[PDB]
């Protein structure tokens, strides 16, 4: 059903019977009441116009978020592909479990200090299988196959567009199993969507430190079975592992239940 | 409404003070469709072998019990018929039907929380406890991390000694593959944590039982190995 | 082609490089809340 | 073709080119279970820590209901705003309205008994807008008599000077404060012989059907 | 009622007879006197064709105004979002009550003596209630809900649009009372439209000062009540306090009433 | 595409990207009092402040009126131009006038006897196009009558070389003035006995329907 | 999708980044001026 | 024309302008033994 703005409040007046009664519930069947306004105080016609449109999945999660940053003080370094790596977006997308989308990368590079300096460098994509370069000459920097991208430093940030690369229906921020017949434990393979690798084009020595920002955008998305948040802190970036002394409560403490 | 009779397969549960039933997302379970179905080979349905209903051991609740909880489909893994077919099979697929039973006197008080978490993943062996079931630890967080005042968003029944003794949850096959094996991944886990602890005055039936049963609704497999 | 996860500027040949429009505006009530 | 740079040129915002030009991504399939508006998972019921002592945070288990004996007096007593850090910070709904800034819509409060059977006795509910001292003076405000089938189902009326309301916290925003909620002894709590004295009462929480938000923000 | 041109003028000519008269008025009811210059004085047939757009609403506010400066002499600065600090945009905008618009905002940056230097620099507007960022590396610049802006110095000035957010119907630069049930006195919570942060994105220190320019555009604007201006000079951010003792006078005054 | 630049790019001019994609505003309610013209301020009458005496810069109070006795003189003379700094500063009129360049339009000038009931008496007002000396040679320009319901409505036309006339000052800009608006005593100040002397006048001063302006500027 | 606080050229989604037109011409003469 | 710049350009991607304006390509002539799509070779 279509619902583009919250229902209205229709006009009542005092009610008084027996049998009736939509005070009562029963909340040991596991269903939220359905007892309405209406049905217990004497509410005015209210129109309300309110949309809802803010509230959607894609305008909710239409945010582009630092997702892993990398530094480079032997010219290149090759970056494995997790988006698991900060909290900020870590528990945005951890309150669902299965969702499928469209994701849009930036990528956004300057040095240590912020200066910006004409520097020219090359961003590839290795599939999961794909030869990994070793060298800042490496063979396998030919990208016969492999997406290529070419910017200079002073160039505005890179935008790229990636589609749903996942061999099942979608993608799970859990997997509880084993992917073969204690580490292992929680590994989906169906997530591991290959690596990340950057360089200096030229074969001599960059003279400048790299610090590069990754942020992604998302887009076409769509989830299922809605799960309960996170409250506590995380600690390691594969599994919910927590803190098992300090257990942070949930809401913050007072002084007496009575004030 | 406070009476209800279940009699899928050879089996059949009554029970003469019981709450509604619940469905998990309002998908009643059944077998998959050819638009859908990704398997070559023709999968087999045992029907009425497969839907008996089966039930587990019986956990004795205590006045200062923590909670207990159970990894689907391994505590049928080794029992019956789906046992002895799913060793010999790759390819899995079916809902499941929980009911909880665990009946008082009109005198004791307490409550429990029967709720089905979909792919309950633990934290710092014991992640397929099998038929037996594991106890929990830290029930707050569910040794997950998650807040268990948030558990209620998952499909659950309350059980209060009060008003109901028994609770049921259908729940249908939810996997992102159409198919999936049986002794490499856990579909979903059942949570019962006593949110009020039970409370009654000494001279009564001290030992207070906890029993769980299931069934299988619409199973099929697929492949056929040697022994796993 | 037509490939996209799920009123759009589209600027390339391939669907998935768009940008999404004017979201859907659709709930189902009574599936989460009272699923009895 | 002649053309004009405009402000704003370069300016990357967080609010494309595609690098595959035949990829087909693989057939969804029917999953159950799909969520379409985030405002769903606010119509659900979920519990509230009203018992937030300070002795509770070493066995937060005790936190989640509060006990209720033989004694008219209060009980309990909290805020009802589920923004402001409380009670409400255990609620989903208040962890989502976290990431909001601006939420207008009625709430429904629900209470569950879990004491013996034979127990027995009568609360009243009370809801004040912009702290009571006694049942009284408690009773002029909107209030609900519950008797011991047991979930009483308090609704909290949308009452407010502006159309959208802000989370409220100490300062100038405790001027979008909502009220006060409180619980009464209407009749004291009888029980018979050879049973317990003492009984908890578990509390859930959940928003009515013209709940609204807008404002994302990242807590 | 539209009114495209000012209205034009008909001939007329002497009138001499006993009753009616438009020269005489009532200014004790306190409206403006309804007599046309035809009603006294013989004046030839003059059509006008001036057009009033000038003098639209749209038209007189639609000009940016400087409303903050901000310097940067720690690497970062959160700076509350406040639009009375510059008094030619003060009075402009203080002469009615209630006012909705929409507004759009231009940030000029430059260092203290206008030279320009490559450095890549990061705005995000923080809601009221949203963490607020507390160091250069601090956690709250993920930016996972928060707008944000990344853009190089020697890039052309940036130019946003925010909608109108506020809780109420319109903004209100006067409250007449309390907030809660001295200095207190005069604080609507409705205005308070949360802060403003910048930083420079790198770890390090930032070897240049920075000095950032606001310039707030307005546009769908839409008045209420007009109140008359201010002729006194403004001695606080907040209250329209002034000084008790230099009482300027709104006229200059001159030496003879007869001269 | 091919595309050319063009000169003017990246010229950021004082006279865009959304940041929330999903805003919805607040929905407007009915205010009453709104201003769709800003001309429509300059339509109402003001008080002028014509006795800007030197001495009346300590007590402004006495600065809005100018004092009627018992003698044919005059009592007071300005100039008419709205923009030039002087009594007509005062005015919202000249305010607003103060914001624009140009302007065209007849003015209305409306004057308001305070004295007592028993006092009468008959004034001259009158115009005069680019000082008069007295009485019988103020009289050629244009004039009222005004007998002691007591308001008149001396209105001044609109003659100029030009169509739009700018704001008066010294120098070339004396090209532009507009006039000298003086006052004559036709008839003494007749009072009876047992009564006050002396009387006060103010002056209210609006703009007419013909009114106009255009090129806005900061002052 | 409409939103915005009231003839214009719009590039984006939403409908509150525009630029103003030809403003309109309407004004109210007794509502002020003679209100009795 | 007003325009405004975007992000992510001057961004050479690895996945144009003619040289000869009056090129007439050698006509095609008919060659047994044609592969339309790289599948055909995996199905031998």
């Amino acid at each position: 059903q279509v619902l583009p703005t919250a229902a209205n409040t229709e006009a009542s007046s005092h009610r008084l019977g027996t049998g009736v009664v939509p005070a009562l519930q029963a909340a040991e069947t596991g269903a939220s009441s359905n007892a309405s306004d209406k049905n217990l105080i004497e509410t005015r016609c209210v129109l309300n116009h309110h949309s809802t449109q803010e509230t959607a999945i894609g305008n909710f999660f239409s945010r582009a978020g630092l997702v892993s940053i990398i530094t480079m003080p032997d010219g290149y370094v090759n970056w494995d592909i997790d988006l698991m790596g900060y909290a900020q977006l870590r528990r945005k997308c951890e309150l669902f479990t299965y969702m499928r989308f469209d994701a849009e990368f930036t990528f956004v590079v300057a040095k240590p200090n912020g200066v910006l300096v004409p520097q020219l460098l090359q961003y590839m994509y290795v599939p999961p299988g794909a030869p990994k370069p070793t060298s800042r000459d490496s063979f396998a920097w030919q990208t016969a196959t492999n997406p290529s991208v070419f910017v200079k430093m002073t160039d505005p940030p890179a935008q790229v567009s990636v589609p749903f690369m996942s061999p099942a229906s979608a993608y799970q921020w859990f997997y509880d199993g084993y992917p073969t017949f204690d580490l292992d434990y929680g590994q989906c393979p169906n997530n591991m969507m290959g690596t990340f690798s950057i360089r200096t084009v030229g074969t001599e020595k960059s003279p400048h430190s790299i610090t590069l920002r990754v942020y992604m955008r998302i887009k076409h998305v769509r989830a299922w079975i809605p799960r309960p948040l996170r409250n506590q802190p995380y600690l390691f970036k594969t599994n919910p592992n927590y803190k098992g002394n300090d257990i942070k409560c949930t809401s913050t403490s007072r002084d007496k239940i009575t004030t | 409404d406070r009476v209800a009779q279940l009699t899928i397969g050879n089996s059949t549960i009554t029970t003469q003070e019981a709450a509604n039933i619940v469905i998990a997302y309002g998908e009643w379970p059944e077998y998959c469709p050819d638009t859908d179905a990704t398997a070559v080979d023709k999968p087999t349905r045992p029907d009425v072998s497969v839907n008996r209903f089966f039930t587990l051991d019986t956990k004795s609740w205590a006045k200062d019990s923590k909670g207990w909880y159970w990894k689907f489909p391994d505590v049928l893994t080794e029992v019956g018929v789906f046992g002895q077919n799913a060793q010999f099979h790759y390819l899995y697929r079916s809902g499941f039907c929980v009911h909880v039973q665990c009946n008082a006197s009109k005198f004791h008080q307490g409550a429990l929380l029967v709720a089905v978490l979909p792919e309950y993943v633990l934290g710092t062996a014991t992640t397929q406890p099998g038929q037996v079931g594991a106890v929990l630890t830290h029930p707050y967080v569910l040794d997950a991390g998650i807040p268990l005042s948030q558990l209620t968003v998952c499909p659950h029944q309350w059980i209060n000694l009060r008003t109901n003794n028994c609770a049921t949850i259908i729940v249908p096959y939810m996997n992102t593959v159409p198919f999936d094996s049986a002794l490499n991944h856990c579909n979903f886990g059942l949570l019962v944590i006593p949110v009020v602890p039970l409370d009654f005055n000494a001279g009564a039936t001290s030992e207070i039982p906890i029993t769980v049963t299931i069934a299988p609704m619409c199973a099929e497999f697929a492949g056929l190995r040697q022994a796993v | 082609n037509s490939n996209s996860a799920s009123t759009t500027i589209n600027y390339y040949k391939d669907a998935y490089a768009a940008s999404a429009g004017r979201q859907d505006m659709s709930q189902d009530p009574k599936k989460f809340t009272d699923p009895v | 073709i002649p053309t004009e740079l405009k402000p704003g040129t370069n300016q990357f915002l967080t609010t494309s080119a595609p690098i595959l030009p035949g990829f087909h991504p693989t057939p969804p399939i029917h999953i159950p279970g799909e969520v379409h508006n985030l405002l769903e998972i606010c119509r659900v019921e979920t519990i509230l820590e009203v018992n937030n002592l300070k002795t509770n945070e070493t066995t937060p288990m005790q936190r989640l209901c509060f006990p209720v004996s033989v004694q008219g007096e209060l009980c309990a007593a909290f805020r009802a705003d589920p923004g402001r850090d409380g009670p409400w910070q255990s609620t989903i709904l208040g962890q989502l309205c976290r990431y909001y800034t601006q939420w207008s819509g009625s709430l429904e409060v629900t209470f569950m008994f879990a004491g013996s059977f034979m127990a027995t006795g009568k609360m009243l509910i009370a809801y004040t807008p912009p702290v009571p001292a006694d049942r009284i003076t408690a009773m002029l405000g909107t209030h609900v008599i519950w008797d011991f089938q047991s979930s009483v189902t308090l609704v909290v009326p949308w009452i407010s000077n502006t159309h959208y309301r802000a989370h409220a916290r100490a300062g100038y925003f405790d001027y979008y404060t909502t009220g006060i909620i409180t619980i009464w002894y209407q009749t004291n709590y009888v029980v018979p012989i050879g049973a317990p004295t003492t009984a908890y009462i578990v509390a859930l929480a959940a928003a009515q059907d013209n709940f609204t938000m807008k404002l994302c923000k990242d807590t």
